[PDB]
């Protein structure tokens, strides 16, 4: 099958993203850098792992977030994640993977 | 004759205006006149895009003059397109919103001349996530309307555009884009964009006709 | 049988969507660095 | 509505004209009028190229009239180009040289619309080997002039063009192509190709202008 290429592409891309987060983003979030990179990658991992875990249940895809987490603010400002309307301490990814003809 | 002018503009681009041993306006007008007459080659386009897209000491009037006379001879590369796309939105590296609207207008007017029109499809999410920016929204919608194919009409973009239409009180440029969306998915709940400058279109066509000569 | 294929293929869709918006949202010139550009550009 | 017209013309193209039960020419005139008004999408272009290049029972007047109205909307694909290329020269299945001359005129006039202009470079030998055929030489020379790159200007092709130029007396279309060969190389013994029909070009441009609207 063509399946492990979609797995090879995703393991490759996931390493490129983590490089970008460590080398460029964590520094920007400081204004320590290493601490910012680790928490942004944990948060993106938790965000993505759940979005698929729901499959259809759009309501379950919210993770708990510390009150003033800069990672979440950046992810919401970059339009990769959304706060819950009723309260801003849970947080979901935008669901890029869902497609009508997927 | 043209690469000499760009070499001058590039050097003046590096030093502030009052430290220039010559006023640049005369040399910007020579470049403007040459571009109106001959167009801009693929390579000249790429150098001009850098001057329009990177932070330098050029003034807004001179940049707008260049942008308005950026008639390509022959084609438009991905290198050029992406530079204008990377210019868009807010950030200390990016140009003014007013020039951004001109670049977006330009991309619509040269859309038919891209070597690889698909490259705009590969950055579709970069264009789309900027629809909130009112200062460039009309030009964004027109370009998005040319770029949209079925693979781009995803549920999260359908919902985002509907929310933005409601919160702006119904931008007609947003509903024009939603019309394009509906052409791919009629299930959706319900300006046909015209060319933004016909005389520029006519002048480009004249320049472009030289490509049949040999 | 085939639910596995599009599950892996979708998992790439989520990463590419989030990675692209993250790099384009950082403010960094992603056009003039090949690494950053590959992160942002979707596939043809 | 253009699919149905082509369907009917395809059907009639396989029936000898004396054995038809109704004339096909009124439908060809509807086709020709639709082409002039809206042009031909990439998929319609492929079907028309098949009509123009495969042996059928359509008359020469009808084939020429479709060729003279073969205005592409948007682009020209490689498969379309290669259908025409494969029809050039002498052969039991190939069209008349007079139609081949109009095909080569067409390729020149739509050269700027090829999705992949490089395609013609990959069949350079096919074109260049036909130069001794007087009936398509003027159109060949113009296309060759547009398509030749440095890689194509090999010593044996320089000599064949000078041999052919000697054997024909003066031929300004050969002189014109030799002038193109002489930009790439300096060393050998020393008619600018204008667009063959400005009216066609102007009409094509106006049809093409619709690609900027959505």
């Amino acid at each position: 099958r063509q399946k492990d290429e979609w797995a090879k592409k995703t393991s490759s891309l996931m390493k490129q993203l983590d490089w970008f987060i460590g080398e460029h983003l964590g520094a920007m979030l400081a204004a320590e850098a290493l601490a910012a990179s680790a928490e942004m990658r944990d948060l993106i991992e938790q965000l993505m792992n759940k979005l698929v875990e729901a499959g259809g249940d759009n309501s379950a895809t919210y993770v708990e977030i510390p009150r003033e987490s800069a990672a979440a603010r950046f992810l919401v400002r970059s339009k990769v994640a959304m706060f819950h309307p009723n309260d801003a301490r849970r947080l979901r990814l935008v669901d890029f993977g869902r497609d009508l003809d997927d | 004759g043209l690469p000499r002018l760009i070499d001058a503009i590039e050097e003046a681009s590096k030093i502030p205006a009052k430290r220039r041993q010559t006023p640049i306006k005369p040399t910007i007008e020579k470049l403007t006149t040459h571009l109106y007459t001959h167009g801009a080659s693929p390579d000249s386009l790429l150098r001009l895009a850098d001057l329009l897209t990177l932070r330098n000491h050029l003034d807004q009037a001179s940049l707008a003059a260049i942008t308005r006379n950026l008639y390509p001879s022959s084609t438009v590369s991905d290198e050029v397109v992406l530079r204008f796309i990377g210019a868009l939105g807010h950030g200390q590296l990016k140009p003014t919103l007013a020039l951004q609207a001109l670049f977006l207008r330009w991309l619509v007017m040269v859309y038919h001349l891209l070597e690889n029109p698909g490259v705009l499809g590969q950055v579709y999410g970069v264009l789309f996530d900027l629809l909130d920016t009112a200062a460039i929204r009309p030009q964004l919608c027109h370009l998005l309307a040319l770029v949209t194919r079925r693979k781009h009409v995803r549920p999260f973009r359908i919902q985002a555009i509907l929310t933005l239409s409601r919160q702006t009180g119904g931008d007609p440029n947003l509903t024009g884009l939603l019309r394009v969306f509906k052409n791919y998915y009629p299930e959706i709940i319900v300006s046909a964009f015209k060319h933004p400058d016909p005389q520029w279109r006519q002048h480009l066509d004249e320049i472009q006709q030289r490509r049949s000569e040999a | 049988h085939e639910a596995e294929m599009k599950s892996n293929r979708r998992r790439w869709r989520i990463m590419k969507g989030a990675a692209s918006a993250i790099v384009a949202g950082s403010g960094i010139d992603w056009v003039r660095d090949e690494r950053l550009r590959d992160l942002v550009l979707d596939l043809p």
